[PDB]
RNA sequence: UUUGAUUUGGUGAGAGG
DNA sequence: CCCTGTCTGGCGTCCTCTCACCTATGATCATGACGGT
DNA sequence: ACCGTCATGATCATATTATTACGCCAGACAGGG
């Protein structure tokens, strides 16, 4: 609504600001009273589908698990890694980032100490273990679980994994609700992935891929940035750069799909009639 | 069974039976008597609708009724639904030595107990207090007993205060939704008749004292007492099982 | 000036807008749409005589009988409401009914009657409404609500972006009939258009075009124009208008007069329209190709084969063009099927038609209506006439007339109540302007759109329902017997009418329980905007946009008092000014505001009038004269608010207090609570209890005298005067001779009502507030009610709060109070339960009520009498016995000698086993009340004669006192006559007072009057002989009764409930809470003075609860309070009343412009005396709802006591003895305590019964129950590692018989083990599995 | 799905206390479906220790002595 | 060849959390 | 014959508390009150 | 005051019709390019 409350509570609301104020907290109202069934039987149909599911060995015999890494949507770094391979088993052991060093064993819990001396040593991505990699027939290995949250160590063997889990994801939805170019933020270094580029006669690095991934990388190793460039942009910048925090880096037109080629030369109309398959449509303000 | 007066109130079960009983006996009397094809016709089409209505009543075309535009019951209709067998008496059952009543603070209190009201404590506590009155010597029969509690005389507080001792119950707030919602105490007991609840727990329960209720529950094995003890305990939930993050945190 | 009751304690108030429309009487939508019912009501509609003129005359199956209508009238009802309530009958009036018999002859239908027949007939007993609003159904005082509903007429909706999947909207066109079949027209993504009644199979539309007699020729007429195409020596030239060919691109060059108009590739331009039509351009020259998609009106057919050319509804082609142009033809008329404009729905639906007659378009209808059967002409003809035009199976209401006319831009607003064909073709034409892009589709949630029925609506349906079932009984009897030898009543029986209307006032989803335990819980009960419903929508489907606040809710419907939980927005109450317009939607006041001046002229507006003008804001400031004193005003235009200039406004509202309801307006600070808040306090306070001596909102909001008097539970003076005789049982009032009838000479008696049971177990109480020899004036209270005082409303008690964290025991919500509140006796409420004892009848004979009893000694039966039943005022305790009653023995030993009753003692000697039916426990209480009823015939016992000797007694001393009061007051009159003209001050008390007409007094107005009152005292005489015949009969009769039952016992108990941790008090902005430590007096932190604060909150609630108003409240609470201990120390030092009057027109003056400019020196130093004895304990101050008392008024205030401004004062402690640091808010708050107590919620079981199908326990309270271990504890505890507590808390506590006894034997003897078993439940399982063809097992 | 899939079990008991039995009992029946228990709910229907917490081991031994 | 206290069902409406 | 509207079934939150209201009938032996002798 | 006639209450099998106004969301089915 254009026009605002602009009264406090301290100050009186008149008449036609309070209605308005009642529109905005009965549909919250609404939405609550109503939100609440969905929300059970979410629950409801969560430790039902999980209800067989026990801790039923203390190894699977694996080398096979999720690719941890932290996730970042295209501002800064959201959830950090040391909130996703927090007392979760590792598949593989973690190289330093250095060179070929043992810094973690391939079967260690990840709690707090070894969580902190893999922030001191900037760990890109962790190999981890996963329950939807576990191999044990009717129901889940004590190591491809992870920790057993609420309590300090692994995962004991027996306790109900399912129900918990299926609790732990049902119970927030109350809480829930029902009803250009890109900008760098940092000052790092850049790299990318999925790409095949050419060099125009500008100098502008050109892709000839859809779907890159323009990432920022810091000085240490983790990655700090990433985003997607389309095909056929404008990169100010090109691999493995060093630039300024805030400097643009890329530039295209969504509104016009580049056709853009990787070689020069003269162009000509093939299968291209004035007639049947193009048409003739001189502009009108431009003339051109 | 009949209600409050001098009818019965029967089920609907026995109208279905008893339609197709009524029915079966016209069918077998037609079948003596050698009526035309037409009746003996309409006579098991009727007789295949009745039964087909006692099976799963209303999957055919529109179900029967009694009384009085409402449909009658059948019996796939005491199994499916959220008001069947499996969802209403096999899955949640109603619970003898269990008591219910509105929550207050009490801040005194230490976060393995909760506070108890004695009427409450004597009633959810009646065979304990037998078994122990027997074990003393101070009554002989059950009745005996059972009088004494009735009266509640001056020593079957004692008796209370040394059933209760360390016997753990199961505190209870009616939207459970995770397992903090069930959680074990040691009963202090209070002189009136309002839970009182240690306040740091409020937080797992999502329960403010704004006119809430709680259910308790007695463990009455011993393996019981165990569980309630070593897993179910307050102080052994201080920690939230979705994540790592303490739910004993002061509100 | 004030009325003598406002001289007592005259209410300070705040507020500056100076009111104009007073508020109406609250209960006018019962009482108004009840009386309109119910009355003799002439010209046809509505009322009664609608359902009894449109169902008669009942003619018979072409017998030539025919039963019509003449009149109707309801007898007295032979019990009042009092004696209906006690005993327990329907409050019904009888409904007798002249009807009229006539019988016509052979060979003329239009020839004379043989014979007539009138006569009076018994027909069903409808039920009469009491002066409060509400009904008494059996026994239990019941309210039937008003229901918000769709209003019959048109209803074009859209059917939005959601169908198909591609973003095409539909359009659907439901017309509402108010009785009979529904109809839907709509659109389907082929663009067809396509019928649908009452929702069943779908049908192409013109079907039923063709079923109104139209032809395919008129039906292009009607939905279509035409294109002519004259052919003119040269390629079949064309009459253009060019308004046609806006945007269109044309196949070729557009010449005319010689000159090029339009190219061949462009469009036609708006200044091309212009040229052509500018030079008159008619014919022009078309291609061949132009024809080719054109599509034909009506049939051509050829002269010479006599064949058809083309058929109607057809595109042309070159071979038609060449069959038409060489028979005869020069004119062709086509139709204009434009992209934009106009699209061919008409034309493509017609193309999938495959009828193409009347007839074959009845035999569809007739068809899709009774599926699989053999039609006929007749058989169509009839249905398609009795589906919309009849007169009985038909009728949209005046209600749907006028919808239907305004939605369709009509002018006269009176029609039919049924169809035509003009109606049902605008309906397709508005939906066809609808699709075309032109007109706007209707909201359904608009009030303009949803109409209120009521009472008296809802039960002329009933009974019309009752009546069309009437006239298949007597259309089956008319023409099935012998006439002429039978009467009107030997046909119409009063079943079928007396079970339908006894059934909606009984068993609705409508007619709901009153919940009564405070004035204003009746008086918002009985004002309800239901939503649900018969004919509305239910609460598990919908929905999202009907739980939603509409803009044009404004002043009709309340925003904020709605209940929350599952129906939010569906249970509406209705607002305080928002009356009910003639045809059932809502109006609100308005005030004219003319070109400059608001004039005070009243204006009611319903919802579609106020989109159209524009209204000026409640609260807008204006100097003296109405000129708005800005020059922006904001106001709201189309539903949508805004700032408009000065003088375009053309409405203002009344009263700042008509967005809200009567639960939410006397609230004070209602405008500095955030909604949700205001909410949760408004529904709180209706459902409060009352206390035993309820004090007075300190801080109310002057609505408080409209709700207590407007409501029915004081005793309102009828014509004023003088009392005369004031008692706790009755109050007698001698009227004024300026209000006084001639004859009837005249004191009236109100007889309040004393200790008596609520719907809710409190205790409704009427207190005498009146002294004796005081004057009253007509429309004043006597008698002040359940939580009234003086004629105000005082729900709760205001006491002194103040805002601290003290120690923990407040912490979330919770209140802790002091025990100067509990030793006072303040909140301690006082509640009556009702139990009865029936004295059933089975086999071996009846029972005993005697108190011959086995099984029990002395200490039981002491606090019985001598024939079982308890004294009047024994107190009880928890498990006594109030009636003894003897019978239970059952079959313990099956009777030797079958039935051996003459051997050994009288009848038996006590069967086999006997147990004096004894009572419970866990309440106490004092008996106050005890009824006996007797079925007929059966012997009355000693007390039932004790009870009949003593109602017999009260009965014939009332009524005698009736006579003698009546009689001092007729010799009163007899008195004040003989005081003039042949007055004899001696010889009048001389003789005996009943011969006070013979004296010497000549033939005037005073023998006239005389004589007048000796006919009014025979009258008297002769009324009371039998008056009080019929008493000692109602008395001495016996009462119809359950199908064996000897007689029944009532006892009241009448507990003391007082307070305790526990229970739930609450302020009046949603501050909740338990009580949670009822701590001693010295503990409570106490100021420089020495009083001890009462109750300590928790400040943690407001910022985040944003409830900012109860601060305020608790401000200005203070400062009432605080010139109410300067009045207490101007008045306890015993001053002279100068200094009195001073004061009190300090403290009555004090602020801005306001309202109520009272003044003291019309007092007369003897009423200031006892205003200050009414304001010794507070001054109470009105602060209205949106016009309240700004903060400035609070500090002025505030400072005429001697208070910190702040409001806060430094408080000491009361452990400590040492001084709280930064001062904390103390003041006054006006708490409520609320019926959700504790002792009703605790409940405990060990073991006890069990149920019968499922051998688990038994759920509830009352059956004394276990608590529900639940699904999700279920998946709790498989989420711990607790197996055995499952395994028993699921087998051996619940279910398994067996392994309970088993382990209820172990408990006892210290064993703590269980046996499992399995759930029997189980086994039901099992057996309900196997008993359908499943063979479910149990393997190895 | 998750309905699909809790559904769609080699327990019909399982997929019977959910969503609707009437088409789970007659897929059971007329397949001669058996239940091997072996899970949460199937033991809380037919009244036994959990094989999850501390009915582990008692579940381990029975599963053992077979 | 003689020991026993035992059982209160659907439908619909409304409120608390 | 592979898309496709269209129709039919199948979901829709747990726990608790208060109150009221509950099928019609069509036919006959035998008991029960009313009037004549 | 006894005998006969009209009236009125028990027990007992007989077996189903004249409203509409949710919102997805899978799943199966006749239609047609
Ligand atoms: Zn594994």
């Amino acid at each position: 609504i254009e026009t605002p409350i602009t009264a406090n509570f301290r100050e009186g609301l008149n008449v036609l600001q309070y209605f308005i104020s009642t529109h905005g907290a009965r549909k919250g109202l609404a939405d609550t009273a109503l939100k609440t069934a969905n929300s059970g039987y979410l629950t409801r149909r969560l430790v039902d589908v999980a209800q067989d599911l026990v801790v039923t060995e203390d190894d699977c015999g694996t080398h096979e698990g999720i690719m941890m890494t932290p996730v970042i949507e295209g501002g800064d770094v959201k959830e950090p890694l040391r909130d996703r391979v927090l007392g979760r088993v590792t598949a593989e052991d973690v190289l330093k980032p250095g060179t070929a060093d043992i810094l973690v064993p391939r079967n260690t819990l990840l709690h707090e100490q070894w969580c902190d001396l893999l922030e001191e040593n900037s760990v890109d991505a962790v190999k981890v273990r996963s329950v939807v990699s576990c191999d044990t027939d009717f129901g889940v290995c004590a190591h491809c679980y992870g920790r057993d949250l609420a309590r300090g160590h692994i995962i004991n063997k027996g306790e109900a994994i399912g129900v918990i889990a299926a609790q732990s994801i049902g119970e927030p939805g109350t809480q829930l609700t029902m009803r250009s170019s890109i900008q760098v933020k940092n000052k790092g270094s850049i790299k990318l992935s999925n790409v095949k580029s050419v060099v125009n006669s500008s100098g502008k690095l050109v892709i000839t891929s859809r779907n890159t991934e323009l990432k920022l990388i810091d000085e240490f190793g983790r990655t700090k940035e990433s985003y997607k460039v389309p095909y056929g942009a404008v990169l100010a910048k090109g691999d493995g750069e060093q630039v300024a925090g805030g400097e643009t880096v890329a530039n295209w037109d969504p509104h016009t799909m580049p056709v853009i080629t990787e070689v020069s030369g003269f162009v000509r109309f093939t299968d291209m009639i004035d007639g049947q398959t193009i048409t003739r449509q001189t502009d009108e303000l431009t003339g051109l | 069974v009949p209600l409050d007066g001098g009818r019965f109130a029967t089920s609907d079960l026995n109208d279905l039976y008893r339609r197709v009983i009524n029915r079966n006996n016209r069918l077998k009397r037609l079948l003596d008597l050698a009526a035309p094809d037409i009746i003996v016709r309409n006579e098991k089409r009727m007789l295949q609708e009745a039964v087909d209505a006692l099976l799963d009543n209303g999957r055919r075309g529109r179900a029967i009724t009694g009384s009085n535009k409402r449909p009658l019951k059948s019996l796939a209709d005491m199994i499916k639904g959220k008001q069947g067998r499996f969802r209403q008496n096999l899955l949640g059952k109603r619970v003898d030595y269990s008591g219910r009543s509105v929550i207050t603070v009490g801040p005194y209190l230490r976060l393995h107990q909760c506070g108890l009201p004695k009427k409450m404590a004597l009633e959810l506590f009646k065979p304990f207090i037998y078994g122990k009155l027997e074990l003393r010597g101070l009554a002989t029969t059950i009745k005996a007993a059972k009088k004494m509690v009735e009266r509640e005389e001056a020593v079957v507080w004692d008796i209370l205060d040394e059933v209760i001792r360390e016997h753990p119950v199961l505190l209870n707030r009616a939207p459970t939704l995770h397992r903090l919602g069930i959680q074990a105490f040691e009963p202090v007991l209070i002189e009136g008749k309002a839970i009182q609840l240690h306040p740091l727990v409020c937080a797992a329960y999502n329960a403010d004292f704004d006119g809430d209720q709680m259910a308790v529950h007695v463990p009455l094995t011993l393996e019981a007492q165990l569980e309630a003890r070593a897993l179910m305990m307050s102080t052994n939930n201080i920690l939230s099982p979705a994540n790592g993050e303490p739910i004993i945190v002061p509100s | 000036v004030y009325s003598y009751t406002e001289k007592k304690r005259i209410r300070k108030d705040f507020g500056k807008r100076p009111q104009v429309l007073d508020v109406p009487y609250l209960l006018s939508i019962q009482l108004d749409s009840f009386q309109k019912f119910i009355e003799q009501d002439p010209e046809g509609q509505y009322g009664l005589e609608a359902a009894f003129r449109s169902v008669f005359p009942i003619q018979s199956y072409s017998g030539n009988s025919e039963l019509q209508y003449v009149s109707y009238r309801l007898g007295e009802p032979v019990f009042d409401v009092q004696e209906c309530q006690i005993r327990g009958v329907t409050y019904s009036a009888p409904l007798r009914v002249k009807l009229r018999l006539v019988i016509y002859e052979r060979e003329a239908p239009e020839g004379t009657v043989k014979d007539i027949k009138e006569q009076e007939v018994y027909m069903g007993e409808i039920p009469l409404m009491t002066d409060n609003g509400t009904f008494v159904i059996n026994g239990t005082e019941r309210v039937i609500v008003s229901q918000l509903h769709r209003s019959p007429g048109v209803f074009f909706d859209s059917d939005k972006g959601k169908t198909h999947s591609s973003g095409k909207v539909l359009y659907n066109a439901r017309i509402i009939p108010y009785r009979g079949s529904w109809l839907d027209f709509e659109f389907d993504p082929k663009d067809n258009l396509f019928v649908r009644i009452d929702r069943r199979r779908k049908l192409p539309a013109t079907i039923i075009l063709r079923a109104l007699n139209y032809t395919t020729e008129q039906i292009l007429d009607l939905f279509f124009e035409k294109v002519i195409f004259e052919i003119r020596d040269n390629k079949l030239q064309m009459e253009l208008v060019p308004e046609r060919l806006r945007g269109e691109t044309a196949s070729f060059d557009i010449e005319a007069n010689g000159k090029v108009y339009v190219e061949k590739g462009r469009r036609i331009t708006a200044r091309h329209i212009r040229q052509l039509e500018k030079d008159d351009v008619k014919l022009i020259e078309v291609p061949v190709e132009y024809i080719a998609g054109k599509v034909v009106a009506k049939d051509y057919i050829d002269e010479s084969t006599g064949e058809l050319i083309c058929a109607a509804n057809m595109e042309l082609s070159l071979d038609l063009l060449a069959k038409l142009s060489q028979s005869g033809h020069k004119r062709i008329e086509t139709l204009f099927t434009n992209d934009l404009d106009h699209g061919p729905y008409i034309s493509e639906t017609l193309r999938v038609d495959p009828t193409n007659d009347r007839l074959s378009a009845l035999v569809e209808i007739y068809r899709m209506m009774r599926p699989g059967e053999p039609p006929t002409r007749e058989a169509a003809e009839s249905l398609f006439e009795n589906l919309f035009f009849s007169e009985d199976r038909y009728d949209l209401s005046a209600v749907g007339r006028m919808k239907f006319n305004r939605s369709l831009l009509r002018e006269e607003i009176e029609g039919s109540g049924i169809l035509s064909k003009d109606d049902i073709i605008d309906v397709m034409k508005k939906l066809i302007d609808i699709r075309n892009g032109k007109g706007e589709v209707d909201d359904i949630d608009h009030l303009g759109n949803r109409r209120i029925r009521s009472v008296g609506e809802m039960a002329e349906n009933q009974f019309r329902v009752g009546l069309v079932r009437v006239e298949r009984a007597v259309k089956e009897r008319l023409s099935l017997g012998d006439l002429d030898t039978l009467m009107p009543q030997d046909m119409i029986n009063a079943k079928p009418i007396s079970a339908a209307v006894k059934e909606f006032f009984g068993s609705s989803q409508l007619s709901q329980f009153m919940d009564q335990n405070n004035p204003l819980s009746e008086i918002t009960h009985k004002r309800r905007i239901s939503a649900l419903g018969p004919g509305g929508l239910t609460r598990e489907r919908a929905g999202f946009e009907v739980r939603d606040v509409h803009p044009t809710h404004y002043g009709r419907v309340c925003p904020i008092e709605t209940p929350e939980g599952p129906n939010i927005g569906l249970i509406n109450s209705l607002s305080v000014y928002a009356q009910t317009n003639e045809y059932g939607f809502l109006e609100t006041p308005y005030r004219k505001v003319t070109d400059g001046v608001v004039t005070d002229e009243i204006h009611y507006l319903s919802a579609i009038e106020e989109g159209n003008y524009v209204i000026a804001q409640a609260n807008s400031n204006l100097d003296e004269e109405g000129h708005f004193v800005e020059d922006l005003v904001t106001c709201r235009s189309k539903g949508e608010s805004s700032l408009f200039s000065r003088d375009q406004v053309d409405y203002m509202d009344v009263s700042t207090q008509q967005v809200v309801s009567v639960g939410a307006s006397l609230i004070p600070f209602l405008e500095h609570d955030d909604a949700n808040r205001a909410l949760m306090g408004a529904n709180m306070q209706r459902q409060a209890v009352p206390t035993l001596r309820a004090d007075k909102p300190l801080v109310g909001t002057g609505m408080e005298r409209a709700v207590a008097v407007d409501s029915g539970v004081t005793a309102v003076a009828k014509r004023g005067g003088v009392v005369q005789y004031v008692d706790a049982s009755r109050i007698v009032i001698k009227v004024n001779e300026d209000e006084m009838y001639p004859g009837e000479a005249g004191i009236d008696i109100y007889n309040l009502t004393k200790y008596t049971r609520s719907n809710q177990n409190t205790c409704i109480n009427q207190m005498p507030c009146v002294s004796l020899g005081e004057p009253v004036e007509r429309g004043d209270v006597l008698a002040d009610g359940p939580s009234t005082d003086l004629g105000e409303l005082a729900l709760g008690q205001n006491m002194r709060v103040a805002f601290m964290p003290w120690n923990g025991y407040n912490f979330e919500d919770s209140i802790l109070v002091s025990e100067r509140v509990v030793q006072e006796d303040r909140f301690t409420t006082i509640h009556i339960q009702e139990l009865a004892c029936v004295s059933r009848d089975t086999k071996l004979g009846p029972e005993e009520i005697t108190a011959d009893i086995p099984n029990v000694g002395e200490a039981a039966l002491s606090k019985l009498d001598e024939s079982g039943i308890v004294y009047i005022g024994a107190e009880v305790t928890g498990g006594d016995i109030l009636v003894g009653k003897v019978t239970p023995k059952g079959e313990t030993q099956l009777t030797p000698e079958e039935k051996l009753l003459r051997a050994i003692f009288g009848e038996k000697a006590s069967d086999v086993k006997d147990s004096s039916l004894r009572v419970p426990n866990g309440v106490s209480g004092t008996v106050i009340d005890v009824q006996v009823f007797t079925r007929d015939g059966v012997e009355k016992d000693k007390r039932a004669l004790e009870i009949e000797e003593m109602q017999l007694k009260q009965a014939k001393k009332d009524l005698s006192e009736e006579l003698q009061i009546l009689e001092a007051g007729l010799f009163s009159r007899i008195r004040a006559v003989l005081v003039a003209g042949g007055v004899e001050a001696e010889k009048l008390d001389k003789l005996p007072r009943d011969r006070w007409l013979e004296l010497g007094l000549t033939d005037e107005e005073k023998q006239n009057q005389l004589e007048q009152l000796a006919e009014q005292y025979d009258e008297l005489k002769h009324e009371f002989e039998k008056k009080l015949e019929a008493k000692r009969r109602k008395i001495t009769q016996g009462d119809d009764l359950a199908p064996g039952v000897l007689k029944i016992v009532k006892v009241y108990l009448a507990v003391k409930r007082r307070i305790q941790p526990g229970d739930k008090m609450a302020g009046r902005h949603g501050n909740k809470g338990v009580i949670s430590k009822i701590n001693p007096i010295e503990d409570m932190p106490y100021d420089e003075n020495g009083t001890p604060v009462d109750i300590v909150l928790n400040p943690l609630g407001v910022p985040s609860r944003m409830n900012i108003g109860q601060i305020l409240e608790t401000h200005l609470g203070m400062a009432a309070k605080g010139i109410g201990d300067k009045i207490n120390a101007m008045l306890k030092q015993q001053q002279e009343v100068a200094k009195l009057r001073e004061f009190i027109q300090r403290a009555y003056d004090l602020g801005a412009d306001v309202r109520q400019k009272v003044d003291l020196s019309t007092f007369s130093d003897e009423e200031v005396m006892r205003l200050a004895e009414n304001l010794r304990k507070g001054m109470p101050i009105a602060t209205p709802v949106f016009d309240g008392a700004k903060e400035a008024e609070i500090k002025e205030l505030l400072k005429l006591g001697d208070l910190p401004t702040s409001g806060q004062i430094r408080l000491y402690d009361g452990r400590t003895g040492e001084q709280f640091e930064r001062p904390v808010t103390v003041g006054y708050m006006y708490m409520l305590k609320l019926n959700h107590l504790v002792d009703d919620k605790m409940h405990a079981r060990s073991t006890g019964s069990y149920s019968l199908v499922t051998q688990q326990p038994l759920g509830g309270k009352a059956q004394f129950g276990g608590q529900r271990f639940g699904e999700m504890e279920v998946w709790a505890l498989e989420a711990y590692g607790a197996a055995y507590t499952l395994q028993e808390m699921l087998t051996v506590k619940s279910d398994d018989v067996n392994g309970r006894t088993k382990m209820y034997k172990n408990i006892v003897d210290g064993n703590h083990q269980m046996e499992p078993g399995m759930p029997e439940s189980f086994n039901v399982l099992l057996k309900e599995i196997r008993s359908l063809g499943i063979n479910i097992e149990l393997e190895d | 799905g998750i309905t699909k899939a809790s559904l769609a079990t080699e327990s019909f008991i399982s997929a019977a206390s959910f969503q609707e039995t009437t088409r789970v009992l007659t897929e059971a029946a007329v397949a001669g479906k058996r239940d091997e228990l072996r899970g949460l709910k199937e033991n809380v229907i037919v009244g036994r220790l959990i094989p999850a917490g501390t009915g582990y081991a008692y579940h381990q031994d029975r599963m053992r002595r077979r």
